């Protein structure tokens, strides 16, 4: 059961989620990378709030 | 040749102009041109007249005064056709004469603001977007007025609503439970409607006393009396309708805006909805919708007539006001106009939102002008719009009509509240109203069937969007001549009789005639009526029209006519049908092909490239003529000269034949000898057989420019260039290409050629150590340069005929940042006739060229004169499309008549008529025989002693005679080209008008083995010069499955798809001449796999011992 | 999307033999251009691979041999057609191609009864059963000349069916 | 008179009574003529065909 | 069909009946719950360990089940199937918890993985059927008298 | 070289999560833009997910296929095929758990 | 067409089975240079190109006809899975 | 030999319908409420039509070329169902040995309140082609080994030994009987329908019967008519 909770989040290769640069300048890509970034950023910034014994609110 | 006309039906007035729509809306949109700002906003002005007066006053600050004055718009930056080469867009600045003015009266007005400019409309109703040649379909809504539909869910009464149109406006709807409940719902949320009748200022006594009289059941009204005593109170509570929560301070908020604002009005001042409502409602309103100004109080002339309507409909028979939707009295259209109009208003209001959010951090007086401007909002809206509009398509221009018919759709589609792809099964259907207004049978084929149509000739539609059907007033056996257009509503208050209806003068002739009321099929003694239709024509779209004998087709196969006429492809034989329905002659006028002498004159000058011509006056106006041009699909666009130097000529008067316009008459296709036979099933299933000797006549060949594009990039890796020096091999490969770059024009390219020679720089400009050694062993200059030319695609190409370079032209170009220069061929072919090609007869035969016969074998009558084209018989009766055949028999005499015929639809030749003209005709083919010492072939015997037996022939006739009787059902005696021997059988011979149909390049003959990959999904892609693979999908999994095609479809799915190393291992395989290994995991699945997993989700694969098995065989194994 | 595959309008071909077909050549030639390759080079004609390969590169370059040894690649092989939608297995079938002038693909008469489908623009979509083991299941249970009877009810599918008939019966 | 179903049983039982491959050449055979035959037939389609019978 | 004059053998249609019949429904535990209903065949073991085959003489109890085409299969024993189908998540969702095996007794399953057809000349009855020639046959002998040394 | 038969499904440990993991993201950057290089420690990070060149680690360093797969001492970035790249997978470490949604708006909702 | 097609059915149990069957032979019969077959020149698949007959190279046709003449032996399980390479690579080296 | 004729006749094309309407009377033609129309289309095609006339008609004309696209467009939807469901089910036994198996009627009751009522042909055929008899069968003389395949012949004869009021029912080995594992063994299916013969083992039947049922959909009336 305790395997339906997380805390080890996968995360797909590269090339299933790639970066290309495309037209004059631009490139493109999956949204995930962005979900998968903003995630990260909240992870990391709790970790300091912890490292930060915060106002656990 | 010599014309003849058919029917006698006497067309008071012609046809009205065609792309007139288009035109006027627009027209009518602007006030440009000869509009002095004068009298009149009802488009865009209108548009402005409500974006204005946009005021920010606190009676504080005082005065921030900024109104509307003037529009204005005039200097098309560049000429169309200019326009189109640098793929611009033709269109004009719009400034705008303002007013902002301070509390101090500070009236500073900054009159001008040309910050946007917008697209115009073609002299031929067409608009050119970023070169594009691109077409707007008006499309057909609900028109704004009140209904009662009968509620579906409950079959015990029904539900009635109202309709205002803006962005934001209301939209009302009632029902009831009504014990106390006067459901009365808004927009997801309903209530009691009492409440409302007091804000008004009446209560349970003036309303429901007085009122719910008739409508005793008012009770479903009268419950909360004390709540209906003081205006103010149950005005307050009703806000309670809405979220969140506010003090009873906004004694107006949304009221003001439901009473005098853009929401209320259907359309401007009434007359949308007024003449709905009020001439179904007793009388007028309150202003134009629902206002009351100088009062305070808000006075209700509306819920006032609806509510007791609902009453005077859930009673007994007052009225029986029901609402069929389909109802063309019901439904308006929205035209270009309009249309655009709204759209020109989104992107204004929100020009505005930025406006006033200026009002904020602006000065005391440092914001007077146009600091307190920005297009781009405006400018995107409107751009955004006809660029990448819905109802914004490539102009089709495949031909004229094709192009023109184009313009006359209507759209169902577009608007997220007035269009849905929801399939109105009814609503593609053919509503009784659309008799004379859209074209019963003209129709997309297709999922998009019965919502996309083509406008009933004749019809035409009012600035109210209404259309209105041409019709002349009776007087009691009177006919007069003169018409009345008018609407589906007041057409039902009427009985009509059919145009056809006999007569005498003016004078009806028959004691019973045939009419409809209101689409009441009936029969009456002509006293009784009072409109007649004007002219079949009337009801059909043009095209539909084209079609002779229609009145002997099953619409249905009638419908593809149509449609295929605006698949017909421009031949350079270009030919009117031996036999026309009539409006040929009128179109290429309306198409805009030809060109005609605004006066008259003598011919100056006309060379091929231009004419010039003097005027009675003394005028010299050279017509530049449009050469050998590109059509949006390609198709070549050219109008060629007919007439002569020194010829005088009036006006009204003809000078260059358009592309498809031959003598000024539209020329589809090719009229030519087709035998209704069997040819051993060459021509088995619409296949069609050809008489190799057209090609040679070069009938059906036509003209393809294609057009090539390539770009110059200022890579980051450096930019690549344009050169005729490339790291290529060969030089046998430069020949032509030779013009510094370019290759020199008129050149005989083939798929694989240098259209254009291109180089940059590959791996990221890193050679290869691997190819470092091989490049050293000749001389390792290692041009750091990769030949990336421009090259024919596959398949064909043609001669060069035109270079275009743009180089970031200083002169007005564009170029795509990124893109330093860019460059166009045009290429050439005259495709020709070929077995692949499709045909097709207005007739909804269609079918194709099966295979191309040797004159000799070919079929060919005594007089050793082979046909053309052999059609096939069954595709006929399962078809029960007679006309074509009717269309041959004539199509037989006039060919030895040496004539043409116009016979009308639903009128023109009758099979006496016809059966008549066989007859001289039989003197021209018989006749001479004898004239010349010629008898009857013994084979000619051979044949009738049968044909009698057939009851063809009346027995005992003289041989030659009973050949007269045969030739009188069109049937002709035939030899075969091969065997000699005549045909047991006469054979149905005669003239048929045929066209050659459109090729897309998506039909084209495709064909791959292998090439580009999806970067991702790792499957088959197509490039430019490579092709790409065919989507196999279930239903061919399925169907292989039920085989038992394991490995098939294993390899299929995995080695010809989405295995990796595979293909790869398997090509080589393949070279080495060796078999074929085994098939992997594709990487869908893989790829599949991982999703899972980064979905937190292990997927195992196993084995039987139930040990887990690695598909990437290590890559995923780590540590 | 398949790697071997092609598409083409259909055309009838009275000629053709039940189990036959006709093939553009041009088409055929890049479904098979490797074997062929191949083939190029077994016989002098071709010394290597990238020979042949750039030696076709460009139809004005095509010589004329490299067709007589195409259809020698060809001897024996078959292919698959298919034309959208495949409602029932013999939505597909298989034939031993015959190479043909023109971009158009002549389909057998009897066939068009289960490939419901006429020349009123009826394209075609092709496919090269590749490894030997495909050729095999191909050539054996799906060679249109080895289905006559129909699944379903057992009937002759591939029979007489318009043309044909009205002949005999007259 | 020769027609669809008879030809159809005909066939049938061909692909019956003697093995399917033969069978395949007898269609062919069918094919060949039914073909030549239909061409050489003299059945076009005249509107006179279109014979409207009296009772009408 | 008939009455559109479609003439198509019964089989076909019975076939795709017995799938409806496929699963049915408990009463009798032995050693599971109600609500479970199975695909019918699983009597053999289960239930012919009636007074045999377990011997424990532990009955199993069942009712028949009739369902449609659309659930019958959705319930497959094979979780792929079930999932290549509306409501993915769900299907998977189970089928993780149980941490369900999927055979590949099935097609599609088979399929949309990359292996050989489980049917046709992917049915097993023939896949290995060898074959050499008698003058192989000549052959066996070597490694048939490869033990003569003299 | 053998054949499969069976095919499984089952949630993932934490252990077989991190088992998978050729490391962890621990940095949002993407890609440099200068350079468009693979933001160290990031989403890209080839030194997690592999060369982007096959047979080739970052610095260069090593390059030809004769080094089959010896890491790199210095770019600490392998030596393979670059397609491995979008096979392995890395993993993000969660401060705090977090719930599996799979396990709650379906319903019933497995875990309550 | 295909000729035995029938015949060639009557000698199996499954239809399937047949194919399997032919597709292995040609394989290995390919595998092995074509010395492998079970018939004499007399009878041997041909071809009319550059004016004359020579060996037809589509291993089904050999295959096919091979079968025909019983010249030929299947079975569910006839031999252990590396003799056949083993003494046929022996027999005819191919290579 | 007047061609239409011909053509109708020989069936090489052309139904009565389809005629009708060329040389004689189109008839009736129906309103899009669905309700047919009070006056008829008199004109044939020869005759020519009224603009009228022409128009009436077209509504269905709609509905025609509109019923159809729902399925022309797409109704694999059904086939789609069917293969999802049936797949897996292939040929892997010889015999199952099911002792059960079903008998099929060559009669029908209730057409009149439960006389009886032989079958028609091709309805019987449909359902005993090709099968494998459970039971012996005694019939005019000649005795049927049970176990025996139903050629098309063996149908007939039986079809004419019932019309001898000689039997009723069909001892036949059927899938609902067969006891294969979600599969069906060689006997339980019977001939294979693509060749008149015993089916062989590995047949995709799942997949075959579920297009058999899908193929003919697309032309079924969709909608209630009447
Ligand atoms: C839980 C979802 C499973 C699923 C559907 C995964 C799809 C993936 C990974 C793809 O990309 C696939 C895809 O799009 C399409 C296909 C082929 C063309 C069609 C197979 C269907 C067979 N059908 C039957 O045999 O029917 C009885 O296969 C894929 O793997
Ligand atoms: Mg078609
Ligand atoms: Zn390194
Ligand atoms: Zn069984």
């Amino acid at each position: 059961p305790e395997w339906m909770i997380l805390e080890a989040v996968p995360v797909l290769p590269p090339d299933l989620r790639p970066m290309v640069q495309v037209d004059g300048g631009r490139f493109a890509t999956s949204d995930l990378n962005d979900l998968y970034r903003r995630l990260i950023n909240r992870n990391n910034r709790l970790k300091k709030l912890l490292a930060q014994g915060a106002p656990e609110i | 040749m010599e014309i003849k006309r058919f029917g006698r039906i006497r067309e008071v007035i012609p046809l009205p102009p065609l792309t007139e729509i288009q035109v006027e809306s627009y027209r009518r949109a602007l006030q440009a041109d000869v509009p002095p700002e004068k009298r009149e906003n009802v488009g865009i002005q209108a548009a402005f007249r409500e974006t204005f007066p946009i005021e920010e006053e606190d009676k504080g600050k005082g005065g921030l005064v900024l109104d509307f004055l003037e529009y204005r718009l005039g200097e098309p930056p560049f000429p169309q056709d200019e326009c189109r080469e640098k793929d611009l867009t033709y269109q004009a600045p719009l400034y705008a004469r303002l007013q902002l003015i301070h509390k101090d009266t500070g009236l500073i007005k900054e009159d001008e603001v040309f910050l946007g400019h917008i697209p115009l409309m073609t002299e031929d109703g067409s608009f050119i977007i970023n070169g594009a040649d691109r077409v707007i379909v008006s499309q057909i809504h609900r028109s704004p007025g009140v209904y009662f539909t009968p509620d579906p869910a409950r079959p015990g009464r029904y539900i009635a609503s109202i309709i205002p149109l803006p962005k934001r406006g209301p939209w009302i709807d009632l029902e009831v439970e009504p014990n106390g409940v006067v459901s009365m719902k808004v927009n997801k949320r309903k209530f009691p409607l009492v409440l409302l009748l007091r804000v008004l200022g009446y209560d349970q006594e003036t309303l429901a006393r007085e009122l719910g009289a008739y409508g005793e059941l008012v009770q479903g009204l009268m419950d909360e009396s004390v709540f209906a005593m003081r205006p103010e109170e149950a005005l307050i509570r009703l806000f309670t309708l809405l979220r969140p929560g506010d003090p009873p301070k906004r004694d107006k908020a949304v009221a003001y805006v439901y009473g005098l604002i853009a929401d209320p009005r259907r359309y401007d001042l009434g007359e949308a909805g007024r003449y709905k409502a009020e001439e179904k409602l007793g009388i007028r309103l309150s202003g134009r919708t629902l206002a009351r100004f100088e009062d305070g109080e808000f006075k209700d002339e509306v819920f006032l007539p609806t509510l007791r309507y609902l009453f005077a409909l859930t009673a007994g028979v007052p009225g029986h006001e029901v609402d069929d939707i389909d109802h063309l009295g019901n439904r308006r259209i929205r035209t270009v106009g309009e249309l655009m109009t709204d759209q020109f208003r989104v992107g204004l209001a929100r020009l505005a939102r930025g406006v006033r959010e200026r009002m904020l951090m602006g000065s005391e007086d440092s914001l007077t002008p146009a600091k307190l401007v920005n297009s781009r909002p405006l400018e995107a809206a409107i751009r955004e719009f006809f660029s990448r509009s819905q109802l914004s398509q490539f102009k089709d221009e495949t031909n004229p009509l094709s192009s023109l018919r184009h313009k006359r759709r209507i759209s169902a589609l577009g608007p997220g509240g007035l269009t849905r792809e929801r399939a109105g099964f009814d609503v593609r259907d053919v509503h009784r109203t659309h008799y004379g207004r859209i074209c019963p049978v003209e129709t997309p084929e297709g999922a998009n069937i019965g919502l996309i149509t083509s406008l009933a000739a004749y019809a035409r539609v009012d600035e109210l969007g209404f259309i209105r059907t041409p019709y002349r007033r009776v007087v009691g056996g009177v006919v007069t001549d003169e018409v009345v257009y008018m609407t589906a509503t007041e057409e039902d208050r009427y009985t009509i009789a059919q145009a056809n209806t006999p007569l005498e003068g003016n004078r009806i002739a028959a004691e019973r005639v045939v009419a409809r009321r209101k689409g009441e099929p009936v029969i009456v003694s002509p006293e009784e009526v009072e409109f007649m239709d004007v002219s079949p024509k009337q009801v059909f779209s043009v095209n539909t029209n084209l079609i002779p004998f229609l009145e002997h087709d099953d619409a249905n196969r009638a419908l593809m006519g149509s449609n295929m006429q605006t698949q017909a492809v421009p031949l350079i034989r270009a030919q009117a049908p031996v036999v026309m329905t009539g409006l040929e002659e009128r179109v290429v006028r309306d198409s805009l092909a030809a060109l005609y002498a605004e006066e008259d004159g003598e011919v100056a000058k006309v060379d091929g490239n231009r004419i010039v011509v003097r005027y009675e006056d003394g005028r010299l106006v050279e017509y530049p003529l449009r050469r050998f041009y590109r059509s949006n699909q390609g198709t070549a666009l050219d109008q060629r000269p007919r007439v002569v130097v020194g010829q005088r000529v009036r006006k009204g008067d003809l000078l260059a034949d358009g592309p498809a316009s031959e003598n000024g008459f539209l020329a589809l296709g090719q009229n030519v000898l087709v035998a209704i036979m069997p040819f051993d099933g060459y021509n088995f299933e619409d296949a069609i057989v050809i008489s190799e000797e057209l090609l040679k006549r070069d009938f059906y060949t036509s003209i393809h420019i294609e057009r090539y594009e390539i770009e110059a990039r200022d890579t980051k890796l450096g930019p690549e260039r344009i050169t005729r020096d490339i790291p290529h091999l060969s030089e046998a490969a430069l020949r032509d290409l030779d013009e510094e770059g370019v290759v020199r024009i008129g050149a005989e390219v083939k798929p694989g050629d240098i259209l254009v020679g291109r180089t940059s720089f590959k791996g990221e400009s890193e050679p290869t150590p691997e190819e470092r050694l091989l490049r050293s062993i000749f001389g390792e200059k290692a041009r750091d340069v990769k030949d990336t030319s421009l090259r024919v695609p596959p398949g064909e190409g043609g001669i060069v005929v035109r270079t275009v370079r743009l180089r970031r032209g200083d002169p007005g170009v564009e170029l795509k940042p990124g893109v330093r220069e860019v460059v166009r061929v045009y290429v050439a072919q005259k495709r020709k006739l070929q077995v692949g090609d499709k045909l097709a007869n207005r007739h909804g035969n269609k079918g194709v060229v099966a295979k191309i016969l040797p004159v000799e074998d070919m079929p060919h009558l005594p007089d050793g004169t082979p046909v053309d084209v052999i059609l096939n018989p069954l595709g006929v009766p399962s078809r029960m499309n007679l006309g074509q055949i009717l269309e041959t028999h004539l199509g037989l005499a006039g060919y030895f008549l040496g004539q043409r015929y116009i016979s009308p639809i639903f009128d023109g030749a009758k099979e006496p008529e016809i059966k008549e003209l066989l007859a001289q005709a039989f003197e021209v083919y018989f006749g001479k025989r004898k004239g010349e010492g010629f008898g009857v072939d013994k084979r000619e015997v051979e044949v009738l002693r049968r044909a009698e037996k057939l009851g063809l022939v009346t027995p005992g006739k003289t041989p030659e005679e009973q050949l007269k009787e045969l030739f009188l059902q069109g049937k002709v005696v035939l030899y075969d080209g091969r065997t000699g021997e005549p045909i047991e059988g006469p054979i149905v011979v005669g003239q048929m008008f045929i066209m050659k149909l459109y090729h897309m390049v998506e039909d084209k003959m495709h064909a791959r083995s292998t090439g580009p990959y999806s970067l991702i999904t790792q499957q088959p892609l197509g490039g430019k010069a490579q092709f790409g693979g065919q989507r196999f999908g279930e239903m061919e999994v399925w169907a292989l499955e039920a085989y038992g095609a394991a490995h098939t479809l294993q390899e299929m799915l995995t080695l010809k798809s989405d295995d990796i190393e595979g293909r790869n291992a398997a090509y080589e395989a393949i070279i080495k001449g060796e078999d074929v290994p085994e098939p992997s995991v594709p990487e869908s699945f893989r790829v599949l796999v991982k999703e899972l997993q980064a979905l937190a989700l292990d997927v195992q694969t196993l084995d039987e011992k139930d040990n887990p098995v690695d598909i990437f065989e290590g890559l995923a194994s780590k540590r | 999307r398949v790697d071997y595959s092609g598409r083409s309008v259909i055309v009838v071909g009275p000629q053709l033999k039940l189990h036959q077909c006709g093939l553009p050549k041009r088409m055929a030639l890049e479904l098979f251009k490797p074997f062929l390759l191949k083939k190029m080079e077994e016989k002098g004609i071709a010394p290597n691979v990238k020979a042949a390969r750039r030696m076709l590169e460009r139809q004005r370059d095509i010589k004329d041999e490299v067709w007589d040894a195409l259809e020698e690649v060809i001897h024996g092989k078959v292919v698959l057609l298919n034309r959208a939608p495949t409602l029932h297995r013999l939505g597909i079938q298989a034939f031993q191609p015959v190479l043909v002038e023109g971009q158009s693909i002549q389909l057998h008469p009897l066939v068009c009864e289960a490939f419901n489908a006429d020349f009123d623009g009826d394209q075609m979509a092709v496919h090269v059963p590749l490894s030997s083991f495909a050729q095999a299941e191909a050539r054996i249970q799906m060679l249109s000349a080895h289905n006559l009877l129909s699944p379903a009810s057992g009937e002759p599918l591939a029979k007489p069916s318009r043309d044909i008939i009205l002949g005999l019966y007259y | 008179p020769q027609e669809k179903n008879s030809l159809k049983d005909l066939v049938y039982q061909a692909f019956l009574r003697l093995g399917m491959e033969k069978t395949a050449r007898l269609l062919d055979a069918l094919k060949y003529y039914g073909f030549t035959f239909s061409t050489t037939s003299g059945i076009t389609i005249g509107i006179d065909d279109a014979v409207i019978p009296e009772e009408k | 069909y008939r009455a559109q004059g479609v003439k198509l053998h019964d089989k076909h249609i019975e076939i795709v009946v017995r799938q409806m019949m496929k699963y049915v429904e408990v009463t009798d535990p032995g050693d599971s719950r109600l609500l479970e209903g199975q695909v019918l065949e699983k009597w053999d073991v289960e239930a012919l360990n009636e007074r045999l085959i377990a011997e424990g003489k532990t009955p199993v109890a069942w009712k028949p089940l009739l369902m449609g085409v659309t659930k019958s299969a959705l319930s497959t024993k094979s979780w792929l199937s079930a999932a290549s189908f509306q409501n993915t998540t769900h299907v998977l969702t189970e089928a993780a918890i149980a941490g369900k095996k999927d055979e590949l007794i099935g097609l599609k399953e088979n399929v949309i993985l990359g292996r050989l057809i489980p049917a046709g000349t992917g049915s097993d009855f023939v896949r290995f059927t060898q074959v050499v020639d008698q003058k192989t046959l000549k052959a066996i002998e070597e490694a048939r008298k490869e033990a003569v040394e003299a | 070289k053998k054949e499969v038969r069976k095919v499984r499904i089952a949630l993932a440990s934490p252990e077989k999560i991190r088992s998978w993991s050729y490391g962890e993201v621990e940095k949002p950057e993407t890609i440099n833009y200068r350079t468009l290089k693979p933001e160290r420690d990031g989403l890209f990070d080839e030194r997690i997910f592999g060369p982007i060149k096959d047979y080739e680690c970052a610095c260069g360093k090593y390059k030809r296929q004769r080094f089959e797969g010896k890491v790199c001492e210095r770019c600490g970035v392998e030596v393979t095929k670059s397609i491995v790249r979008r096979y392995r997978m890395g993993h993000i470490e969660l401060a705090t758990p977090a719930a599996h949604i799979w396990f709650v708006k379906d319903v019933p909702s497995k875990i309550g | 067409a295909e000729p035995g097609i029938d015949k060639l059915f009557g000698m199996v149990d499954s239809k399937y089975r047949l194919t399997v069957v032919v597709a292995k032979r040609a394989q290995q019969l390919l595998r092995h240079g074509f010395k492998n077959t079970v018939l004499e020149p007399e009878e041997r698949p041909k071809m009319q190109t550059l004016e004359g007959l020579f060996d037809d190279p589509n291993a089904e046709t050999w295959a096919m006809k091979e079968l025909l003449t019983g010249r030929l032996v299947f079975g569910e399980n006839l031999v252990p899975e590396d003799r056949l390479q083993k003494e046929m690579e022996r027999i005819y080296p191919g290579e | 030999f007047n061609p239409l004729y011909v053509m109708a006749q020989s069936g090489a094309r052309g139904n009565p319908q389809q005629i009708r309407q060329l040389c004689g009377l189109r008839g009736l033609m129906q309103k899009p409420s669905g309700e047919t129309f009070e006056v008829p289309v008199r004109s044939s095609f020869r005759e020519g039509l009224t603009v009228l006339e022409y128009f009436i008609s077209s509504h269905g004309a709609r509905k025609g070329g509109a019923d159809t696209a729902l399925r022309t467009a797409d109704s694999g939807y059904l086939t789609r169902k069917l293969v999802d469901v049936t797949h897996e089910i292939v040929v892997r036994e010889a015999d199952c040995g099911t002792t059960n198996y079903i008998s099929v009627p060559l009669f029908q009751p209730d057409e009149v309140t439960r006389s009886l009522r032989l079958r028609k042909r091709a309805d019987i055929e449909a359902g005993l082609y090709g099968r494998v008899l459970a039971r012996e069968v005694e019939v005019l003389g000649v005795r049927l080994e049970e176990g025996r395949y139903l050629s098309m012949d063996d149908v007939h004869l039986l079809i004419k030994a019932a019309e001898a009021g000689e039997i009723q029912e069909v001892p036949v080995r059927s899938p609902l009987t067969c006891q294969t594992r979600y599969g069906v063994c060689q006997k339980c299916y019977g001939y294979d329908l693509s060749m008149a013969r015993p089916v062989s083992i590995g047949e995709a039947v799942g997949i075959v019967a579920a297009q058999s049922i899908g193929e003919p959909g697309t032309q079924l009336t969709m909608r209630t008519f009447h």
